[PDB]
This record gives structure tokens, sequence and C-alpha cells, in this order.
């Protein structure tokens, strides 16, 4: 019972490291994105930079997307 | 009277009526999907279409004292509506203590309790009882005798209020009558070879009339005073009357109208007598008694239009030959239709919208050309009935009368 | 008790003292509220049981405080004596936590039971 | 060590030794729940996607975010100051945010945390009677919901016809397994969708920030009239 | 199976019932010299016992009674003189394995009466449960509180109650398990 | 934050030190903490103060 | 031609509409304010306006979260008696006071428009009061009403 | 154009196409979602009626 | 409705009329409702009651 201790407060260390290191990092985000429009032309045009302003920095990466 | 349709991939699965007294009456009704619809009388439209906040419904049922009204869905939730806020307004109420399986039929024991028949085979009892301290929590539990080789499932429930029992018809065609205080089973009896899809009640509860896809009408009577006395239905006959299925029945006993009505997979309606089934007679009404046509004929061209739902045919005498059609699929719904008088322009015409098509005949064959005016785009119409070969009347369903190609003064009526 | 929430019916609470029984049988549940604590804690409980039936019910609802906090079912039934006859001792249980595995020969009845608890919340 | 601007203004990303989303203060000095603090002279809380919802949302990008600097919002769903805390950090002193709740279990912390926080105005009554705290305020300029019960749409609905001004922002966090499971989030997400398109709420944008939560979604919309 | 007697209750004519416990809930009662089924007796969850409990009424005619229990632990008890409706419904307090109920201090069908008018009221009833437990309930008084008190609950060997049988005078219980 | 802890931990409350070096080398744990100056563990004498 | 119910604290407001009482509970439509359509059609009429006084505080906070028929709405009743006036009620469930004695109450789908405009620009005319007395007013009484639901 | 009709006809009548990371959809009309109550879910439909024409009752 | 045969029970309470058709009437005579029993493919030819009365023995031209 007391190697059980031993093994269990380790295991205790590691779990609040694991979940206070964990709140300080960020992930980047996977989410289905969906934008609702008008009647066909603007589903069928480029959704042109309507949030993205360039398309070749600040589009594709969503953690902070930029306005100049 | 009046006929209500739906338009592409629509069905309707349940429905109930509701009229306080002294209020218009009131038809909800379920669909394959997660809305109730409730539909004013006059239109024929829906005035409401509330998504109910749990799943896809499978029953509906309506409170005694008809404010409340139950779907039961098919993630296992029992959800109340509240009904009582005036003719359209429907709030959600409570969501009853959920469940696994799909609760399959409803019924209420009064405004207190609400019963319901599940897949699993069996039948839960919650208190719908407001201001109790178990209130939406399932009171009890009941399980039917479960078929050896395949699931069963509890297809119909009905509370029977002159005795204080719950009928319910399930899957193996036995059908169970249970002491609802108690919470069990007082008499089994294996009536039906398969489901039993629909079953209800006279007024007196002296009669339990059941049916299924056996196709057989079972009668479950407790006339005799020592049956009455001793709490013990009879099965008492069995008629064969219907020709594929019954997938719904009903009741009705009045003062000069006593007969139950039911109906299956087989198009017709069957009405017999309530308290002489067995012994009277019964009436198989014709599978459509066309009180709104589809068919029309032109004596020109010798020719005739006939529309089924969402599309149109015409053909033309000789033989006969299939000259065009018009399976027009921006549409969803049909309603009437009418030719021009020498075979020129058709319109057809729903609730929502109508469409004007100039045709000519280019032989063995015909071309059809929409024609735009965007004022029968907007317009609803009912019936359109042609003056000249331009000019048509037009019966709005909000009860307008115009003369296109303006306005009829119509008087009102006593109300 | 009014502030015991989510509370079985019969059905519900014989199947979880059936899944009670057989844990306690592969000695995979820990019986009373500190021990339930204790896996709340260290993250290694599949569902809390509780009993509405102690006469203080605030040395139960705590527990359902950090349930909360790990996402964790939890469910009460009504009687601690019948936890306790469920759990296999001689006492009365006040709560009771079925632990973690993965290798367990009941883990498809442990898991039927969390469901049908998360399904009541 | 870098702090830069987000596309609103009040939200931030601190770059350097960890790449992490951030808030400004408007507690001096201290956290409020054991959030890192990060000074660059001037006080900064992370905000964190997991610990809170609306977060989340912001990194899987929400362009027009009506929670903005200039306004005022209400809360529908917080219990706690986990997540209105940020948004009187971001909507700054100028405004004021409502955080409207019922279970009174956290809201002894959501009262302490207002004490704390001039910008934040409990109301301890549940959100669907608005009626019960119309004599408390009204005309908000964006609602936030993230009540996980049945009635979203119509809660919401009835929040924002009595306290919403007009081309407002509304922004609703769904839960899927509050209104239907074992059917998946892309139908009850797009049935929540068509359900508060019925009211006055034409759907901008829906996303389903899904490193952070399982089966959520974060819906915007602007309040028609 | 369990045998005891009925009474038809409008002649003063008894005769046995055997009784068969089945599959859902059912108890099956039958004739035992025809074998003619005379009714059934479902009650809601795993039927795991039943016993038999006689009242009397007046001269010459009793009541019989059939107490089934839950594994559960919930107990129905069944009129069955007249069609085998459900008078009674009761929880038992504690017990979650439910093996083996009895009644005792009358007539049980272990003691059985040879005489119609020497036909006795059970005083005691045991409910014997898997874990060992015993909860024993004084019919006397726990027939009227539908969720009945027991007066004892004996715990002294620890494994699956089997057996539990009263001797015919009614103070001893004998509790075995195999 | 101390009502939700388990009672073990209300035991050796105080005694935080002795507890960590005495897990984190396998020696036995201190049994009395900050509840060691209660009077009911005053009238005790032996070992069952510890209890 | 009608007056209206609102509050902001134990301060209730009676006030008084520029147009007819069939034209306030009949179209609703017009105002679309920026600010100066709301401050045409406004008239301030009553204002039963109290302190910052915990118990007149908390009993029209408790009047309003139940019926609102408290001493203010009876000081409305005797400030608005002229021929038994229309009055636009903010809750429904107020009928009490609503209709109890001379006042012809409506509060249906249009009032709450008319209330979103009178609420949208109460404190820009209706009070000699400022956007941060408001607040802080309107955060007094809410953490008055919040410690006495919610025990300390 | 007889084994590709199906095809244009879908493409040209669906919605909610593929921008990169992102999906546009088109929002309904309060037309039909106020002329008709919406469709029926088929998959319960077909469980109703394929219970009910299930092997083991012999139809015919 | 050419009946071949008849009984009663011992208490007069119901009756069964077994008709040349092959089926079966129980009515119950204090109110004379009736209860169809259909199984005799042929001709019904002995009816008879238990003595509780609830259950009828029947025999006709299939020897069962």
């Amino acid at each position: 019972t007391q190697d059980s201790n031993y093994v269990r407060t380790l295991r205790q260390i590691e779990l609040k490291k694991l979940e206070k290191g964990a709140k300080q990092l960020m992930f980047k985000s996977s989410g289905n994105h969906t934008i609702f429009v008008d009647s066909r032309e603007k589903m069928n045009e480029f959704t042109p930079e309507k949030f993205f302003n360039t398309t070749s920095e600040m589009v594709n990466r969503s953690e902070n997307r930029l306005t100049k | 009277e009046m006929v209500i349709e739906g338009g592409k991939d629509r069905s309707i699965e349940g429905l109930c009526w509701s009229n306080v007294n002294g209020e218009s009456l009131r038809l909800f009704s379920i669909g394959g999907s997660t809305v109730v619809t409730e539909w004013d009388l006059a239109t024929g439209l829906p005035l409401r279409n509330y998504d109910c906040n749990s799943g896809v419904i499978w029953s509906i049922s309506i409170n005694d004292s008809q404010d409340k009204l139950s779907v039961g869905c098919d993630n296992g939730t029992v959800v109340l509506i509240d009904i009582s806020g005036g003719p359209g307004v429907l709030e959600h109420d409570t969501i009853l203590m959920r469940q696994e399986a799909r609760v399959l039929t409803l019924a209420w024991k009064k405004d207190d309790f609400v019963i319901g028949g599940c897949s699993d085979g069996r039948i839960r009892i919650w208190s719908a009882q407001k201001n109790d301290e178990n209130m939406g929590r399932l009171l009890h539990t009941m399980k039917v005798d479960k078929a050896k080789k395949e699931s069963t499932l509890v297809w119909s429930v009905i509370y029977l209020p002159r005795t204080d029992q719950i009928a319910s018809g399930d899957s193996t065609g036995s059908i169970k009558f249970w002491d609802f205080q108690f919470a069990t089973l007082n008499q089994s009896f294996k009536a039906h070879d398969a489901d039993v899809l629909c079953l209800t009640t006279d007024t007196d509860n002296n009669y339990v009339f059941s049916a299924g896809v056996d196709r057989k009408i079972f009668q479950f009577s407790q006339n005799t005073n020592k049956s009455q006395k001793n709490n013990r239905w009879v099965n008492s006959s069995n008629r064969l009357l219907h020709g594929n299925d019954i997938r719904a029945i009903c009741a009705y006993q009045s003062k000069g109208a006593d007969f139950l009505v039911s109906g299956g997979v087989e198009k017709t309606l069957v009405i017999n007598s309530l308290t002489s089934f067995s012994n009277g007679n019964y009436r198989k009404m014709p599978t459509v008694e066309p009180y709104s046509k589809n068919v029309l004929v032109n004596k020109e061209q010798r020719l005739v239009v006939s529309w089924s739902e969402s599309t149109v045919k015409i053909w033309t005498m000789g033989n006969y030959k299939l000259v065009c059609k018009l399976t027009l699929k921006d549409d969803q719904n049909i309603s009437t239709c009418s030719l021009s008088p020498d075979g020129q322009v058709l319109v057809v015409g729903r609730p929502s919208t109508t469409k004007v098509f100039h045709l000519q005949p280019v032989g063995n064959k015909l071309k059809v050309t929409k024609l735009d005016n965007d004022l029968l785009l907007r317009t609803s119409t009912k019936l359109v009935k042609f003056i000249d070969n331009s000019k048509i009347v037009i019966c709005s369903c909000e009860d307008d009368v115009f003369i296109v190609d303006q306005e009829v003064e119509l008087l009102e009526v006593t109300s | 008790n009014p502030k015991a929430f989510p509370l079985a019916d019969a059905a519900l609470t014989q199947q979880i003292l059936d899944v009670v029984q057989q844990a306690a049988n592969l000695r995979q549940l820990k019986k009373g509220a500190n021990e339930a604590t204790k896996t709340l804690n260290r993250g290694i409980s599949e569902f809390i049981i509780m009993a509405a039936d102690c006469e203080p019910i605030e040395i139960l609802l705590h527990l359902p405080l950090l349930c909360e906090d790990k996402n964790v079912p939890y469910v009460f039934v009504p009687s601690r004596v019948a936890l306790g006859r469920a759990c296999g001792v001689s006492r009365p249980v006040i709560a009771a936590s079925i632990t973690t595995n993965d290798a367990s020969a009941i883990k498809t009845q442990i898991y039927a039971v969390k469901d049908k608890i998360e399904t009541l919340l | 060590v870098v702090i830069e601007p987000h596309r609103h203004a009040g939200v931030y990303i601190a770059r350097g030794k960890e790449d992490l989303l951030v808030t400004k203060n408007m507690a001096p000095g201290e956290s409020v729940y054991g959030e890192k603090r990060i000074s660059v002279k001037v006080e900064y809380r992370v905000w964190n996607p997991f610990r809170s919802k609306l977060a989340a949302g912001i990194m899987g990008g929400l362009d027009e975010l009506f929670i903005a600097p200039g306004k005022k919002v209400l809360y529908l769903g917080a219990a706690s100051g986990t997540s209105v805390s940020h948004v009187s950090d971001v909507v700054g002193p100028e405004g004021v945010v409502y955080a409207v709740e019922f279970s009174h279990r956290p809201g002894r912390e959501l009262i302490s945390m207002a004490k704390k926080r001039p910008n934040i105005i409990p109301i301890i009554e549940d959100a669907r009677h608005p009626q019960k705290y119309r004599m408390l305020i009204g005309m908000v300029d964006c609602v936030f919901a993230d009540v996980a019960q049945p009635d979203q749409a119509r809660i919401i609905a009835l929040n924002s016809h009595m306290f919403l001004k007009d081309q407002g922002g509304v922004v609703i966090s769904i839960k899927a397994n509050c209104i239907d499971s074992t059917v998946d989030a892309e139908t009850v997400f797009a049935r929540e969708v068509q359900k508060l398109r019925e009211e006055r709420i034409k759907p901008l944008e829906q996303l389903t920030l899904e490193p952070y939560e399982r089966d959520h979604c974060i819906v915007v919309g602007r309040y028609m009239r | 199976f369990k045998v005891a007697h009925l009474q038809n209750s409008q002649t003063n004519s008894v005769h046995g019932i055997v009784l068969l416990q089945g599959n859902n809930g059912w108890i099956n009662i039958l004739h035992s010299t025809s074998g003619l089924w005379l009714m059934g007796c479902k009650i809601e969850g795993v039927i795991t016992d039943f016993c038999i409990d006689y009242q009397p009424i007046s001269r010459g005619k009793f009541r019989t009674i059939l107490i089934a229990v839950n594994a559960y632990g919930e107990v129905w008890e069944f009129d069955l003189n007249k069609n085998g409706h459900v008078i009674r419904r009761w929880k038992d307090q504690g017990g979650v394995g439910i093996t083996k109920i009895q009644v005792g201090g009358g007539t049980t069908t272990t003691c059985p009466a040879l005489q119609i008018s020497k036909i006795k009221q059970n005083r005691w009833l045991a409910v014997g449960s898997e874990s060992g437990f015993v909860n024993l309930y004084d019919r006397n008084n726990a027939m009227t509180s539908s969720t009945p008190t027991p007066v004892a609950a004996l715990d002294q060997l620890t494994t699956t109650i089997s057996n539990l049988q009263f001797s015919p005078d009614g103070q001893i219980l004998c509790m075995a398990s195999r | 934050s101390l009502a939700k802890s388990p009672a073990s931990t209300i035991q050796i409350l105080g005694a935080e030190k002795a507890l960590f070096r005495a897990l984190k080398t396998k020696h036995d744990t201190p049994k009395y903490g900050l509840l060691y100056h209660a009077s009911l563990v005053g009238q005790a004498t032996g070992k069952n103060k510890g209890k | 031609y009608v007056l209206t119910e609102t509050s902001a604290g134990y301060a209730l407001l009676k006030a008084s509409d520029k147009k007819i009482y069939k034209s306030s509970s009949l179209i609703q439509d017009l105002d679309s304010s920026d600010k100066v359509l709301k401050e045409f059609k406004i008239a301030a009429f009553s204002k039963f306006n109290s302190a910052a006084n915990a118990l007149e505080e908390a009993n029209s906070i408790i009047e309003g979260k139940v019926s609102s028929q408290l001493e203010k709405l009876l000081e409305e009743i005797k400030k608005d008696k002229k021929s038994t006036l229309i009055v636009s009620e903010t809750k429904l469930a107020n009928a009490i006071n609503k209709l109890g004695l001379n006042f012809n109450v409506v509060s249906d789908a249009v009032t709450l428009d008319i209330y979103r405009a009178i609420k949208e620009y109460l404190p820009e005319l209706l009070p000699g009061m400022s956007d941060n007395d408001l607040s802080k007013m309107s955060l007094g009484l809410a953490h008055s009403i919040g410690r006495h639901k919610l025990k300390f | 154009i007889k084994t590709k009709k199906r095809k244009t006809l879908k493409n040209l009548r669906k919605d909610s196409v593929k921008r990169g990371k992102f999906r546009v959809q088109l929002l309904s009309t309060t037309q039909d979602s106020k002329t008709l109550p919406p469709k029926k879910e088929s998959s319960i439909i077909r469980s109703k009626d394929r219970w009910l024409n299930r092997k083991a009752l012999n139809k015919g | 409705r050419y009946v071949s045969s008849m009984a009663i029970d011992n208490m007069g309470q119901q009756l069964a009329v077994g008709f040349a058709s092959g089926v079966i009437s129980i009515v119950s005579l204090a109110d004379l409702q009736i209860r169809l029993l259909k199984w005799h493919i042929d001709s019904v030819l002995s009816l008879s009651f238990s003595h509780d009365g609830s259950y009828l023995l029947s025999g006709g031209w299939e020897k069962v």
C-alpha cells in the first residue's frame, strides 16, 4: 500500500502538470465554418474577402485574421 | 367539406382536434418530422409550425380539457406543449423524464397522468400533474409478453375512464388490460395474428375495438352487469371487413349517431355501428368521391387534362394518345386547374401560387411555354374558371374574387 | 427528498443496482462518500450512485458539485439500505463510485447504464 | 512577450513563448479564477477556449462578433464569472453586461465577481420570463446565449423581442445533446438555425468549435425587425 | 410450483390449485385434479418467488392470497378466490436481490390445515435476499402501511438465501443457504 | 473548498510536508495534521488519538 | 390620448402618448426612431420617481416580479384619472392593476414595440438623469434584489 | 446528354458548395416554410413501414 | 340458422347455442348479448359446460 501511494502521487503530479500545461497552450481550431448568403450568385462567387481580406496571409488560418 | 393538401415528401401520422368550449376548432398534426403543425381551417394552410424541441415526433395526443399537448418523440422524450394561449400560439411546457426507446403511442388519463407505449415492449406511466412533487418523472413501467423471435413494440395505448384501466395493443397481436393503480395486468387476450395498430373505445367503456395489420377488427365487451361488477372483459366478436390493413380507428357516439370509423392501407373508409358492431351493417366508402376534381376535358381537339400530385398530363381521343405532360418540380403541391376554351392556355393553381402555360399543338406532341405574370405568381388560387379566352376569375384562399386578363364587391355574412 | 436531482425510477434503479452488484463482485467499486470523492478527484470513476435517503442530504450533495466539473455521470437511488445490499457490505452505503477499467468483463453493462444515466443527465 | 490585437478590440493575442489568446483587465491587479496574467506595465488575463465557450468561437474565427468594445451585452447563460469576466474586459468600462441566470448555486460567485466589476450586473431570474426583469434594464446591443435548455430558440427569441434593439447581434451556443441526442450535429444545427430564422434573426454564420467542445456550435445572427 | 387450497365462494367447495412460476411475471394457477388453467397473475419485473396466505372470513369460508415478489423488492398481493386481482402492492424496505419470500404463523403450504375451520391467518412474512439479509414483517400491523417497515432485518449468514421456512407454531424461522 | 474534500484530507490537513515526504519516499504518513489540537484528540491517549 | 406604465426601479413613469389611444394601440410602425420620432411621440406625463431607498426599491421590485398593483400603481391610477383613459401595461400578468378601476388597458403585440421605443430612449428625454446614473441605479436595485432572493 | 441529365439537374439544383475551409449554405424561403409542413424523416417512415412489412408476417 | 345443440350452465347465466353451420354462440341470459365461437368447420353436434361455467366442451363432425 505504500508503494501504491508512491505511484499514485507521482501520477497526480503528472496529472496536474498535464492540466496546467495544456491550459497554457493554444490549439489550432478545426471547425466546419458555414456562411449563409442570398439567392444564388453570392453562393456562386468566391465569398470575396468577406472576412479574409488577404487571400495569402489572413485567409486560411483563423486564430486571428485581420482587417488592415 | 374541405381538403387540405400537402406536397412532395410530406406525410401525416397523427392528428388531434382541440375545441375549448366557446372558441374555434383547432387542428394539430404531426408528420414524419420534428415539428407539430397547427392548421387554420379557413385557408387550408399551416398557421403554425411549432418545432418541438426534441427529436422526431412519433405520436401526438391532446389533454382532457385540451389545454396541453403531448408529443412522443424518437429519442424517448415526451414533450408537453402548452396549447391554451389562444388559437395559433403554442408554448413549450416541460420535457418529461427521458428514457431510451422511442415512445410510439400516447394517451392521457385526465389532466393528471400520461401513459405511453414504447418500442422496447414497455408501457410507461408519467405524471404530468403540475404542482406535485413527482411532476414529470415516470411513475410506472409495465412490460408486455415479448415475441419469441423478434422485438416487441407496443403500438396502441388508450385509457378507459369508466373502469380504471389502460388497454394496450402490441406487435404480437396480444391485447392487454392493465389496472392503472397498482400498474399491473388484469387480463391478456391473444387476439390478432399480427400487430395491433389502433384501438379505441366507446363513451361508457362497455366496448373496446381494436385493429391492425392482420386486417380484422376485434371487439372486447364488458356490457353484462356481471362483467361490470367483476371487471371482466370478454373477447366478444371479430369482423373481417378491410382489404389490406387498418391503420386508424375511431369512434363517435351520440344521441343520433353511434359509429366506429376505420381505415387502413387500402385507401377506403369503413363505417360500422358501435353498440351493434357484430350484428349490424357496415358501409365501405368509395376510395375517392371527387368533391374536388382532378380531370377536365375540352371539346375542341378532343383532349383531356388530369393532374395528380405535382404533375399534369394531357391526352387526346382519336383510340387515345398522350400528347403532353408537365411534371413541374419547381412546384411541391398541386391544386385545381383549368384550360382555356379553344385549348390554348392552361392555368394550374395551388394555395401558394399559380402558373399559366401557353400551349401549341405541334402535331403528335405539344409545345408548352410559361407566360410570366407576377400577380398570378403571388396570388393564392382556389378556383380559376375562364370568363373568356383571356379573362379568368380567381377565388383566393383569403376570400378574394379577382378578374384578370379586377375586384368583385362581395358582401359579408352573419357570423 | 426534493433536492436529490436525477432520481431513478424502478427499472433504471434495478439495473443500476444490478451493475453495482456485479462490479462489487469484480472489485470495481468504491463504496462510501469519501472514497467516491477520492475517485472523483483522481478521475477514475465511471459514474456515481448516491442515496436519496440520508437524513442530512448535504453530506452528499457536494460530489455533484465536482461531478459537474469533470462531466462524470451521477444518479440518485432511493434507498441507502438497498445500495448497501447491492454493494455487498453489512452497513448502509450512502454513495458508491464505479471505477474505470478497460479489460473489465462488465464494461458493456457499465457503459449501457451510464448512457441511460446521462440521458436524464 | 509581444501583444498583437485581434479583429475586436479588447481581444488580443499574446505571442512569444506561448502564442495564446488574451483580453484586457477591468479588475485592477488580480485574476478572478486563476487564469494566467500577462503584463506587457499593463495587465492582461488569458482567455481559455476550453474553460469558456465564446473564446472557442473567437479561436475558430468569428468575424462580426457583435460583442465589441463600444456596446452593452446581455449574457443569458454564464452561471459564473468565467466568461462574463472576459466579456466585461472586452466591452470595457464604457458599457455593461447583464449576466442573467436562474440556478442560484453558482450565482453566489456570479454576484461575487459582479461586486468587483461594476461592468457586470447580475440577474438571478430564469431567462424564459424576461418580464420579471423588465424593470431592470432594456435595449441591449447584443444578446449572448449559453443556455443548455431545450427551448433555446424560444428563450432567446423572447429575450431579443423584449430587450434587443434592431439590427443588433445574436450569438447562441447550441449543445446538440440538450436538444436531440443519437442524431448528428449537422441536422440538429440546421434545425436550430431554421428555428431561429423563423424569428427575425438572419443567420450569418455557424461554426462547430470541434477541438474545444464535442458536438457544439456557435451561431451568430443579426436581429431583423 | 406451490400447492394451495382455493374456495369456490359461491358454493363452499374447496379444491387444490397448483401455482407455477413462469417467465415474464406470470403465475399460472391451475386445478390440481383436472389440470385446467384457472387464472393467471402477472407481476411487473423478474418474478423470483411467491407464497400463499389464507385468511378466514366467516364460518367455513376463507380467502386465498398469492404473494409474489419482484427481484427488485416490490411485492404484489393478489386476491384469487375471486378473479386473480391485485388488492395490495407494497415495497420491501431495503433488499435488492430478492430470492425467497415466506409467510408463517398460520397455515402455510408447508404447515397445511387438515380441516377448513383450522385455517389461520399468517402473522409473519420473511423476505430473504441475495446478500443474506432477511427482512421480517409482522402482518398483524404491516398489512396497512403500503411501505411497511420490517420488525427486524437479520444479517447473520452472508450468502444467498435459498430456504427460509417457518415452524408450524410460527415461533422459529429457519434461514438456510445452499 | 474545504467541504468538497474527503475526510482523510481533513485528517491530515495541516501536515503536508510530512505527508508528502512520507509519500515520495515510501514511509509512514502522519496521522494528526491540523486536527491534533482538537479537545477530543486531547482527551484521547495512545494510538487511539490517531483512531 | 393614452398612458403607458414604464419602470426603472422604485421610480415608475406613467408616460402619456402624443397621439390617440387607437393610434398608439393600432399602428406603432411610424416611430422607427433615431432620436426625434421618439422625442416627438414621447410625453413625460407622470413620474412617480422614488429614491435609492432599499425599502421602496425592493418593494416595487417584488411588485414588478409579481403582479403590479403596488402603491406606485395606485398613485398612477390617482394621477391619470381623467375620463377612464387607456393605458399600456408592460406585462400581461399585471391584469389586476391593468383593469381594476376605470382604465382601459391594452398590452398585446405592439405594446412591446412601443415599449422597445420608450425603453430605448428612457434616459435621453424622460428624466433629468444621465446614462451612468441610470446604470448605477439599475445595478443598485439589481444587487438589492439579488441579495434578497439569493440569501446572502 | 442521356448519361448526365440527372447530374446537371442535381448540380444546378443543389446548394451549399465548398469554398476551401468553408461551406456557403443557402437560407430557405418563408414561402415554402409557411406553405408546407417540413418533409417526413424517411428513416423513421421506412422503419415503420418496413416493420409492418417484415418477413415474419407472410404478406401476399 | 338451424340449431343442432344447446347447453346451459349451473347458474342459468349463460347458454350455448350450437348451430348447424358450425358456430357456437354464448348468450348471456340476463341481457341477451351474444358471443360467437367459430372453430367447427362442420356442424356442432354436442356442447357442455363445466361446473363453474368457465369452460365449454364442444364436439362435431371432425373427431376433435
